[PDB]
RNA sequence: GUACCCCGGGAGGGGAGUGAAAGAGUUCCUGAAACCGGUCGCAUGCAAGCCGUCAGAGCCUGUGUGGUGAUGGCGUGCCUU
RNA sequence: GGGCUUAAGUUAUCCGCCGAAGCUGUGGCAACCUGUGUGGUUGGGUAGGGGAGCGUCGUGUCAGUGGUGAAGCUGCCGGGU
């Protein structure tokens, strides 16, 4: 399945019309490839600042507790070692990076199939824009409203083609706002619609198409 | 929770019976000196004990003495009881907080000595609940 | 339409860690190295 | 008037009007099974020939289906470190017993 | 991600002091001497679930030799007898007939009896 | 952050007050186990016991399930090595 | 061991019985193979190999839930291999 199809262009009422490529926007939702794409970037995120100390580390601990042979107790080495209260670590926790060498083919092969699971779905929407003039968070609200305000994904132009909206959606909290150049599998995923600016998916299917 | 007649120690000892309660906490004695005075105590009149322990050559019969007078007292104030027609209906003794102390042995040693407390708590009720 | 929560792998994509010396009912004890001798605690070369 | 019948394995004394606990069978509650009987006693009257105890017919009525004490079992070796937990249940069917006909 | 071993470990503790919450001194109050308590009760447990048949057949033996010896019949040649007259009842209700109904058992014992190869 | 009253040399407690809660009272959130006891039920002073397990009377309870359990059989701990 | 020659001793022979977690009966579970509508075979186990899971903590998402009472602790009545 590779048809490219054609969306209504709106901006609240009726624009133009714009084409969904099908080499991108219909292709198979491939779970597995999905899933591993996901976590790949789930895991890019952790921050990995954990470490402990290991019985080298903790302070002291240098000099034999006690003789090896006469006392009656069991042979210990040193203060710190592991099995004592506030010894060291044995293997705990160490700083590291989660990131992983995801193949280029992968993620976006992941990244297609997620955009075409909803555009098979029909809710992927195409404005010229959210607001004139200045910066209103209420006017975009209502402009959003061509499904329910919940879990939906703004796709924009630039970091300055579209100043406005991005100011104007920047705050709703159930609105993922990116930009075209920065379209990921875990946002689309999670989203329940896709409004693409005009611009905006002018520059997606730009960068990448056939 | 959200339920009435929260736990209090009347409750457990005495239970709407007439009576009264005292004790004594952290009486710098061990339970077991303490408990060889209070079994003699327990189930006595408690007129007849208090005298007994004037008498009594044990030195936790001074302690125990005074909790029962206190209990009888009690009784004197919130049930209008007189003391001559008391019993000691229960008598205890539980542990307290042991310090912990070190004496000097032979040949750089030193041996743990233990200075052990009690809570000793006495139930004082009219003679006419012996049989009841 | 997928949602986040119905991605899950491949059958047998994912193999599950096997975590040594946790109870006899398991690779427990000794955890697979048998008794005593130099086995037991370091390896043995592969030129000697 | 009593008798000694088997049902799957087992033998048991039942009189009319007994709950007798029986090895599972596969029939429904209110239905009325056919217990085969080995001896019946009458009274100073015992039938123990086998072609006088074909003619009787011994008739319960599945009351319902019952479980056996829960059986822990903890198979165990010392020196070895082998241990091996397991349960059972062991259900049953109930029985009641409605007619002893000759 | 460190985590507090108590609450998955006291589950196991609590099960096994309860199993041995009746046991005398240490082995219904320390978690250690109740678990080896445990073990040998559990092996003492599934061996005396299969000593059970043989002990109680034993018991059934014993009733039915005493009942079928008042007849003047001993237990070998009383069951010689009832399976030559081809009557298949168990030793288990042969005892509770010996007990419960023995004009039943003695007549039983005159059935072995004229079955008998008397030779 | 417990006025005041009672027993006491005090400590401690009992009434009372504050507080939603004081068995949140300064040893102060929660308050486990070992360990220490008071009370009640059963058993226990002719008995040889890895302390259990199976069979099992009696008593108490019956919140018709539960506690204890005389007596009979069987039965030499756990780990390491 | 008691006791046994009035054998309960040795011996030859005959007729019965007892006796295991063996075999059969009945009721569950499980592994493999096999025609793929019969079923068959199998399931003691240390070192060890393979397979599949319980519980704890953190965490993305979804659905929630909590002073009309979460966690934790502690009973009772149940459940699963
Ligand atoms: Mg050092
Ligand atoms: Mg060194
Ligand atoms: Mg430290
Ligand atoms: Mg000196
Ligand atoms: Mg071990
Ligand atoms: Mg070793
Ligand atoms: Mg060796
Ligand atoms: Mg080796
Ligand atoms: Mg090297
Ligand atoms: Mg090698
Ligand atoms: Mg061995
Ligand atoms: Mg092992
Ligand atoms: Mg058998
Ligand atoms: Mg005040
Ligand atoms: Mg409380
Ligand atoms: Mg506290
Ligand atoms: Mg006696
Ligand atoms: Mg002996
Ligand atoms: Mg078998
Ligand atoms: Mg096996
Ligand atoms: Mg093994
Ligand atoms: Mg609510
Ligand atoms: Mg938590």
């Amino acid at each position: 399945e590779t048809k490219t199809i054609d969306v209504l262009d709106v901006k609240g009422k009726k624009a133009g019309s714009a084409e969904l490529p099908g080499d991108l926007f219909d292709v198979n939702t491939n779970i597995p490839l999905i899933h591993q794409v996901v976590v790949a970037q789930l895991a890019a995120a952790r921050q990995g600042t954990h470490a402990t100390k290991t019985r080298g580390q903790v302070s002291g601990g240098g000099k034999k507790p006690w003789r090896q042979k006469g006392t009656g107790r069991a042979r210990q080495g040193s203060t710190r070692a592991p099995q004592w209260v506030g010894g060291g670590t044995v293997h705990g926790p160490q700083p590291r990076s989660y990131a992983q060498r995801t193949p280029k083919k992968m993620v976006g092969a992941a990244l297609r199939g997620a955009l075409s699971d909803m555009a098979r779905d029909n809710r992927i929407f195409v404005v010229t824009s959210l607001v004139d003039g200045d910066k209103p968070s209420t006017k975009q609200a209502k402009a959003v409203l061509s499904g329910l305000a919940e879990l939906r994904k703004v796709l924009v132009v630039l970091d300055r083609s579209d100043e406005i909206d991005w100011l104007s959606v920047r705050n709703l909290s159930e609105v993922h706002v990116l930009a075209a150049d920065q379209l990921n599998t875990y946002d689309v995923v999670n989203a329940r619609t896709i409004v693409f600016s005009q611009a905006g998916l002018d520059a997606f299917v730009g960068a990448r198409s056939a | 929770m959200s339920k009435t007649e929260r736990p209090s120690r009347r409750a457990a000892l005495l239970g709407d019976r007439p009576g009264s309660y005292a004790i004594a906490r952290h009486v710098r004695m061990s339970a077991s000196k303490c408990r060889r005075v209070i079994n003699l105590v327990r189930g006595m009149d408690a007129v007849d004990a208090v005298t007994m322990l004037k008498f009594q050559p044990q030195a936790a019969a001074e302690p125990i003495r005074k909790v029962i007078a206190s209990a009888m007292a009690n009784a004197e104030q919130t049930e209008g009881l007189r003391a001559d027609d008391l019993y000691i209906s229960q008598a205890f003794v539980d542990e307290g907080i042991t310090m912990r102390r070190i004496r000097p042995r032979a040949k750089g040693s030193a041996s743990r000595i233990l200075k052990r407390s009690a809570h000793i708590t006495v139930v004082v009720e009219p003679k006419e609940a012996r049989q009841a | 339409a997928i949602e986040l929560h119905d991605l899950k792998p491949a059958p047998g994509a994912h193999k599950a860690k096997t975590r040594v010396g946790r109870g006899e009912g398991s690779k427990g004890k000794t955890a697979g190295r048998g008794t005593k001798g130099t086995g037991a605690r370091k390896n043995v070369p592969e030129f000697f | 008037m009593y008798a000694i019948v088997r049902s799957g394995g087992r033998q048991h004394k039942v009189a009319v009007g007994d709950v007798v606990e029986i090895d599972k069978v596969a029939d429904e509650a209110g239905s009325s099974i056919e217990l085969t009987p080995l001896l019946v006693v009458d009274g100073e009257s015992v039938t123990s020939d086998k072609d006088a105890l074909g003619k009787v017919k011994v008739t319960a009525e599945v009351l319902g289906e019952t479980k056996g004490p829960k059986i822990r079992i903890l198979k165990y070796k010392n020196k070895t470190g082998y241990k091996k937990r397991q349960g059972h249940r062991q259900k049953y069917t109930q029985v009641k017993v409605t007619g002893i006909e000759g | 991600a460190r985590v507090k071993r108590s609450v998955n470990a006291k589950k196991k503790r609590r099960e096994v002091l309860d199993q041995a919450s009746g046991y005398r001194g240490q082995r219904s109050r320390l978690y250690r001497k109740a678990k080896e308590q445990t073990l040998h009760s559990a092996t003492y447990s599934f061996r005396d679930r299969r000593a059970k048949k043989g002990d109680f057949r034993s018991l059934w033996i014993q009733r039915i030799n005493a009942a079928s010896r008042a007849q003047g019949m001993t237990y070998n040649r009383f069951i010689n007898g009832l399976k030559n007259a081809g009557v298949e009842v168990d030793r288990k209700m042969l005892a509770e007939l010996a007990v419960s109904d023995i004009n039943a058992f003695n007549s039983l014992v005159e059935v072995a009896k004229a079955s008998q190869p008397q030779n």
